[PDB]
């Protein structure tokens, strides 16, 4: 599913930015 | 996906994961 | 796609570059 | 594209992962 398929690469995105956010150093 | 966020992006984070990164 | 590839990868690839250091 | 960034985070999109390629294992 189109959107699905959206909300879920960016979810993937979002989080890994978070992630390597939270990283800081 | 197939319009935006592109499969480039989710490949090129698992070549990342793949050459040993994380 | 319009709005191919956002900022949030931009950011994303900054901070993925920042946590790794070099 | 008018939006800007696109072709920038296109090429270096396709650039780093090329280069992550070629890391091979």
């Amino acid at each position: 599913n189109l959107v699905s398929g959206l909300i879920e690469a960016r979810k993937y995105l979002e989080q890994l930015h978070r992630k390597l956010k939270n990283c800081k150093v | 996906e197939n319009r935006e966020v592109p499969p480039g992006f989710t490949a090129l984070i698992k070549t990342l994961r793949k050459c040993k990164i994380i």
